[PDB]
């Protein structure tokens, strides 16, 4: 009398038998899934340290979509046919980096280390949907992502390498 | 202040409710998963193909692991001629091959049992015999010789010759060998909860399969339930293969041994041929010696050059002997590797002096008390690998011995119920004893400490040392409390590890108590005097006091403690230098009675006077002359292992190998610890107490052989001084066959 | 107190209340594994690799657990646990004239040194029974006094005394594949009547050469001259054998030195074995048969003159 | 279409929906229920560190019956209106011991500690079957408990204190 | 030998690619609970009934 | 360890101020050894007792000096090792060391000197030293809103 939810977190596929219409996708990646990376900091959409990447394919536009979103308000619910991409999904130390996650990394943009997988999902979001974005842009990407340690100045200056 | 008080066992109020904690009663994580081992069928083989089709259906699997699967090295063992998977070429019936891992262990059984492997076999090599006339050795022959053979030979009355075989012994730990590892997916990072003895050998050999520094791997013993040198190195079997496990999948992991699994896994005792030729007087008196040594070693080396060397060590026994030739070979077999086991080697070179010393008494035709007395050492004489014996006691535990036993009293006895008894017979022996104490190998005669004293006064004791039953922390925690001078209630001991103290010893040789104790005694001195300023300010305050302002004014609460036995280093070319620190004695006798109609015998009574020195524990001591003697009493009577003739173990369970029971011990068991003599050369003068007592259960089989003899006499010939072999274990097919007569014929 | 159904992984067991619930379901499902104790199943299961697909449990009926005390001599349901039959048969030895209880005392000596308390308690007779294990230390005594067994299935009930045919090959009995086990009655011993049983000490393979027996003589009123005799032993075969042609041999001859002299030449005889056998141990075990016959021979003759 | 099974376990009930044939009372106390005081030595019967005490009414006999038992080998679905005994169930350190549970420690007739369980429930059992037992009863009820460590005397001595 | 070279946080790579672990990271036992505390709702107040 | 890798343990706990990385350069300048050869897992009351909180600034300072004389302990013991084979590498002169039952394990501990200032007398050091800087800055606001700019 249940319909059952399937949805593709990192390229591999999940098919939810008893969902609930209450659970986060933030408490399904860690507590059903086992995936860490994506981290709770305030559950009501300020921060960004939740932040995950979703794509899917719009039957209107008739085009693939990648939008970036807060895993801690968004329902398992809504997620039918969507696919979630997380910083476990685009690069580790196991295997290799992704350029996103080397260049803030080495440009000292991360100190106690909390924020800096919502950054990341941010700056790779913007980039997937625009390869080779202004400054501007890249400012801008980041309206809803909080660090208490760095100052900012180096994560903008490590990512400002991507810019023109 | 406990020293010298019979304090229980600190654990065992714990042990007694269910509430201690054993490695598999650890809780398991969410993701946990479980492995079990895929072994070889074959003695010698090369693998040509390994099928997992079937092992893939079963529900819970996970994957099938195999040498392919390992990122460092798949070269292990204590001389790196051990696989950690086999390759191409299996080379015993346990050999290990792969690993499957499950959802749950029920899981992980189903899957496993279905592997299938294809064969082709290549020639064997399994008896001692098969290795001699194949010349199949590790290394080159090991020898000790003092004196002039010839010239013994030749002023000797008498000569004897003969051959004698004695069997090995599984371990039988009640809990089986068992690990978790857990992964934390930072930097290689990795920790292990596991039952050895050896927690140093298994953070080395996990992180040399990894490939990766040996300061990424924490390994954690809390305690064993049981060890007795099966878990001195070959515990990094299991060890290794579930690191494998945690680094692949990236989830915690586990595996605890079948019973069946271990006994074919992980080693036993060595065998051991013995070839000997004695010559001696009409008196009874020795005059020279020869005996080459041969011992069952299996498919790596591990620790059987060092068990060798102490059997080489111990060919001499409590006997002076002016012209003596031993050597010692290892055989390479077919077979699981064999390892330590409580003796390490000594009770075998024990068993073989026993057994000619028995047949010079009897070809002379005296007693045996008699011929064993007239050949002992004496105060200050030196041994056949020229150490000088100092307070050596023996001659006092044999003494105490015949009176407290009342030995010739009940010999009048036995002769009387032999005389009126037809087809039963009784025997009455008395055996001593001597063990060396120390490794032989000088650097692992090394010991540490770390303590700490916290603000609320309460210490924490850690150490390199393992409890596996011996009450090891239950030592250490009354040597502290003598030291500091505060009651046993403000000190605790909560587990072993290597990020602690680095570099440890296996828990072996029978030293832990000297050397740990030692090391521990070094950390309360130097906090002792860092205390003291405070005690002079405060002389009549309390413990807490002074710690309390030694913290406020900045003065640290924490120090290592370090120790290294002195004087150690014995050389085989010049036949010089110490290999033993002290030695350890005592004195058994046994009296049983056998049933000549079935092979079936009796312990009637058993005494022993053991030299411990200065106990800091009668309780335990005593605790460890009972258990090592009956572990003996199994390896000489009851224990059996028995393989088919293609290499392959039968005995495999508590219902084909039998372990001693509580109705196998003798009805009237006696065991007095010698008083009024202090050693010099331990903590607070103890002495080491763990292996040597294990050789005097040989009195029990000295004892059945004794009755053998008078059934003998009764049935078969008038030949007196007749000589005929008895090899170890006396089963009771070994002990009706001996006594021919009108059925047996 | 009905009928209940588990359903598992690979195996469905079914707990019978009722001694009808039983026989139809032996009856539809004659491949069917019956559980009392598990202390031989679980041990096939595990070890010797076998899978029962699908398991019935009896425990519950009563029959099969009943304990009756006739004229012949005293019945056991098949259920009833081996410290049962013991704690039973303990009583009517306390109780009983000697001359009566013969067999029962053979009974408990195979009891003594045979597991702890912990089996005892949940081992069924009828399993040793129907397990066939050619080490099994009762069936020898069983089979050397002719005790009676009670076989049953839908429809079928018979009752016959057990003889060497009751083991046609190694670890199958003579019951149909409907059939089953549900009581045992253990004879009183009659006038002229002795019995003895033994066992080999260790063991050292599964289930093969461990030398265990039951010995009986019955004589002519009064007298000594032998009128039955019986020798049955296990661990000699891959079953539990009689020693028929050495008896038989016997039968109108005295108990004397004479005798001794022929049963034994008999046994070697009969019993021998190649020299590889499997089990091993060749000549202890030729020579323990010999020498238990030795030791009934003189136990008998102090039980006379 | 499968039948519920009922027992109970330290005086506590257990309610077990789907109960597969195959699972041994001694995996079922530690890997499902959690107590681990009940061990693991063998697997086939022989040494006893898996004892536990059942207890039933007997429909036949009228009585209430104690004996002891292998959990190794002691299928879960024998068990339908039965009741178990552990070590934990008969005392404790965080509350009070039983009398055989001091007696043995006290006596250093526990080392290692591995088979103490087992050896305590087979006493235990015997107690609760005969309050006075003999010398003699005490010695046999423990052939199918061994141990490794203790060579049998301080146990049996310390035992023997409930004698007469 | 590199005091007063500017070289990244050890961690920062970890940090990075969220392998490195938190305390709520941790894996959980099987039999883990969870917990909430219960705060005041007043400044300043006898506490009459909890239930 | 006798693989010649070294596990550094010290009272101070990391919060993203860099404090092992800094505690990790500190130990290999002391010893002259590659920093990849040294290693901190993390802070534990079983390997450090007694420790202040990570505050006040000082931790590199307390810790650095607490490392540092651990180091010189480890090379005074490894240094009669490094005589015999003064052209050998690290790892040769640890397994020297060890084979020859000289210990590779040591306390560290470091106390700050002349510090005790007192509220009567008005006197005694409180501090060790004093840190110092300057800042300059410029913004613009929007005298309607409240609002403004950091430039
Ligand atoms: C450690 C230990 C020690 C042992 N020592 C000895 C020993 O010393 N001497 C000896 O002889 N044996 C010995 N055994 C064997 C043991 O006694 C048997 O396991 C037991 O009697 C079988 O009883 P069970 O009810 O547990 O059989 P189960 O395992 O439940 O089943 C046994 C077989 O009997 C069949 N069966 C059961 N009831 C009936 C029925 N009434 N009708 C038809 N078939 C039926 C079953 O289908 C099954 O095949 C030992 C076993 C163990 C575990
Ligand atoms: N109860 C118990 N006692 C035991 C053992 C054991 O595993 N359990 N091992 C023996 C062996 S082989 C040795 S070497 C010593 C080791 O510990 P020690 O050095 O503290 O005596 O304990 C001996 N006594
Ligand atoms: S001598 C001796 N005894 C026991 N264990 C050992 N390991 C290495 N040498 C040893
Ligand atoms: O030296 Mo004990 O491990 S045999
Ligand atoms: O001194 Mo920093 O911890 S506020
Ligand atoms: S947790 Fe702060 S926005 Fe999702
Ligand atoms: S690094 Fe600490 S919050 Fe960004
Ligand atoms: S575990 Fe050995 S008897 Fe149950
Ligand atoms: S105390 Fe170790 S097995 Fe009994």
């Amino acid at each position: 009398t249940a319909d059952e939810l399937v949805f593709f977190v990192n390229g591999k596929k999940v098919v939810e038998k008893n969902a609930d219409p209450e659970t986060t996708l933030l408490a399904y990646l860690r507590r059903k899934l086992g995936l860490r990376g994506t981290k709770l900091g305030c559950g009501e959409g300020g921060c960004g340290a939740c932040t995950v990447m979703l794509s899917k394919y719009d039957r209107l536009q008739d085009k693939i979509i990648h939008f970036s979103a807060n895993a801690c308000l968004a329902p398992i619910c809504t997620l039918h046919h969507v696919a979630v991409t997380t910083v476990e999904g685009i690069g580790s130390t196991k295997t290799r980096l992704h350029p996103v996650q080397e260049r803030i990394a080495k440009s000292h943009g991360s100190q106690c280390g909390f924020c800096t997988p919502g950054i990341v999902m941010s700056m790779y979001t913007l980039l997937r949907n625009q390869p080779e974005p202004t400054v501007e842009e890249i400012e801008d990407a980041f309206q809803g992502n909080l660090c208490r340690c760095t100052g900012y100045r180096p994560i903008l200056q490590g990512f400002r390498t991507f810019a023109k | 202040d406990t020293v010298g008080r019979p304090l229980p066992h600190l654990a065992a109020a714990m042990q007694a409710s269910g509430e201690a904690v054993y490695c598999d009663d650890i809780p398991r994580y969410e993701n946990e998963l479980f492995l079990r081992l895929v072994t070889s069928t074959r003695a010698h083989a090369k693998i040509k193909s390994i099928d997992v089709s079937e092992a893939q259906k079963v529900p819970g699997f996970v994957c099938f692991l195999s040498a392919d699967d390992i990122p460092g090295s798949n070269e292990t063992g204590l001389f790196n001629d051990e696989t950690v998977f086999a390759k191409d070429t299996v080379t015993c019936v346990g050999h290990i091959i792969g690993a499957v891992v499950a959802d749950t262990p029920e899981h992980a059984e189903r899957a496993a049992h279905v592997v299938k492997v294809t064969y082709e076999d290549l020639p064997a090599i399994i008896t001692i015999e098969d290795a001699i006339k194949n010349n199949s050795f590790y290394g080159s022959e090991l020898k000790i010789e003092k004196g002039d053979l010839k010239k013994g030979f030749s002023e000797a009355d008498n000569v004897v010759s003969g051959e004698l075989y004695i069997g090995g012994q599984d371990h039988f730990y009640l809990e089986t060998h068992c690990t978790i590892a857990i992964p934390k997916g930072e930097e290689g990072e990795m920790e292990l909860f596991v039952s050895t003895q050896n927690a140093m050998k298994t953070q080395s050999f996990v992180a040399k399969m990894l490939g990766v520094p040996v300061n990424r791997i924490l390994v954690r013993v809390k305690r064993m339930g049981g060890g007795f040198g099966g878990k001195e190195t070959r515990s990094t079997l299991v060890s290794v293969a579930v690191a494998l496990a945690a680094y692949k999948t990236g989830h915690p992991v586990r595996c605890m041994l079948d019973r069946n699994e271990d006994m074919l896994i992980t080693g036993g005792r060595h065998p051991f041929l013995a070839r000997y030729k004695v010559g001696f007087m009409k008196t009874g008196t020795i005059v020279a010696l020869e005996v080459d040594h041969y011992s069952n070693a299996g498919n790596s080396r591990d620790l059987s050059h060092s068990i060798m060397e102490r059997a080489l060590f111990h060919m001499d026994n409590c006997y002076k002997i002016p012209n003596i030739r031993g050597t010692g070979r290892l055989c390479k077999t077919n077979l699981s590797s064999n390892t330590a086991f409580r003796g390490f080697g000594g009770p075998q070179a024990l068993f073989i002096a026993e057994n000619w010393m028995s047949e010079v008494a009897v070809t002379c035709g005296l007693p045996a008390e008699e011929v064993r007395w007239k050949n002992m050492y004496k105060e200050g004489d030196l041994t056949h690998f020229n150490q000088r014996l100092e307070g050596f006691s023996v001659p006092r535990c044999w003494d105490e011995c015949l009176k407290s036993s009342q030995y010739y009293a009940r010999k009048s006895e036995v002769d009387k119920f032999n005389k009126e008894n037809c087809w039963k017979k009784r025997g009455l022996c008395i055996i001593p004893t001597k063990f060396g104490i120390s490794f032989t190998v000088p650097f692992l005669n090394q010991a540490g400490a770390l303590i700490h004293v916290y603000t609320d006064g309460s210490v924490l004791v850690s150490h390199g040392g393992t409890e596996m039953g011996q009450g090891l922390h239950t030592k250490m925690v009354q040597v502290a409390s003598k030291a500091l001078k505060i009651p046993i209630s403000k000190i605790y001991i909560s587990e072993t590890s290597t990020n602690t103290v680095p570099n440890s010893s296996p828990t072996a040789a029978s030293v832990s108590t000297d050397i740990y104790g030692q090391a521990v005694y070094e950390a309360c001195q130097t906090i002792l005097k860092r205390l003291e300023p405070f005690k002079k300010k405060n002389p009549d305050g309390s413990w807490e006091d002074w710690v309390m302002a030694a913290y406020q004014d900045r003065v640290s609460l924490s120090t290592t403690g370090f120790y290294r036995t002195p004087n150690l280093g014995y050389s085989f070319e010049t036949n010089s230098g110490n290999a033993f620190h002290y030695f350890t004695y005592g004195v058994a006798c046994s009296e049983v009675e056998i049933d000549c109609l079935t092979g079936d015998h009796k312990n009637l009574r058993t005494d022993i006077v053991m030299d411990v020195g200065s106990s800091l524990n009668p309780a335990i001591d005593i605790g460890q002359v009972e258990g090592a003697f009956v572990q003996g009493l199994g390896l000489f009577t009851l224990e059996e292992l028995h393989y088919s003739p293609e290499g392959s173990l039968h005995t495999r369970g508590p219902s084909t190998y039998k372990i001693p029971a509580f109705g196998s011990i003798p009805t009237e068991f006696r065991v007095s610890l010698l008083r009024d003599c202090p050693n010099k050369k331990a903590i607070y003068a103890s002495k080491a107490v763990g292996e040597p007592p294990l050789f005097l259960g040989a009195s029990v089989f000295f004892a059945i052989k004794d009755a053998i003899r008078a059934a003998r006499a009764q049935h078969t010939n008038n030949n007196t001084k007749e000589l005929f072999r008895l090899d170890s274990p006396a089963t009771p097919e070994k002990i009706r066959n001996a006594c021919v007569d009108k059925f047996t014929t | 107190p009905k009928q209940l159904r588990f359903e598992g992984e690979r195996v469905t067991w079914i707990q019978a209340s009722t001694l009808k619930e039983l026989l139809d379901l032996k009856a539809q499902h004659p491949e069917a594994k019956l559980v009392v104790g598990n202390t031989e199943i679980g041990i096939e299961m595990k070890f010797k690799n076998q899978l029962f697909p699908m398991i019935i449990c009896p425990a519950w009926i009563p029959e099969l657990n009943a304990v009756e005390h006739g004229p012949e001599g005293i019945s056991f349901g098949a259920a009833c646990a081996l410290s049962s039959v013991e704690k039973t048969l303990l009583e009517a030895v306390a109780k009983l004239p000697t001359q009566k209880t013969e067999v029962f005392r053979g009974v408990l000596e195979q009891l003594r040194w045979f597991a702890g308390k912990q089996v005892k308690s949940v081992a069924s007779l009828g399993g040793n029974i129907i397990t066939a294990s050619p080490i099994s230390d009762l069936n020898p005594v069983f089979m050397a006094s002719g005790t009676k067994l009670t076989i049953v299935s839908r429809g079928t009930r018979r009752t016959v005394p057990m003889d060497h045919t009751f083991f046609p090959s190694y670890r199958k009995t003579l019951l149909g594949p409907e059939e089953i086990l549900l009581s045992i009655e253990i004879p009183y011993s009659r006038e002229d009547e002795f019995f003895s049983a033994f066992k080999q000490a260790s063991r050292r393979e599964d289930d093969i050469a461990k030398v265990t027996c039951g010995m009986r003589v019955l004589f002519q009123p009064g007298s000594m001259q032998v009128k039955e005799l019986a020798l049955c032993y296990g661990g000699m075969a891959d079953r539990t054998i009689s020693a028929l042609k050495t008896t038989q041999k016997q039968l109108s001859k005295f108990w004397n030195e004479k005798l001794l002299q022929d049963v034994c030449a008999g046994l070697a005889e009969e019993l021998s074995l190649s020299p590889d056998a499997p089990g091993g141990m060749i000549e202890f075990r030729r020579t323990l048969t010999l020498s238990f016959f030795f030791k009934f021979y003189l136990t008998v003759l102090k039980k006379l003159g």
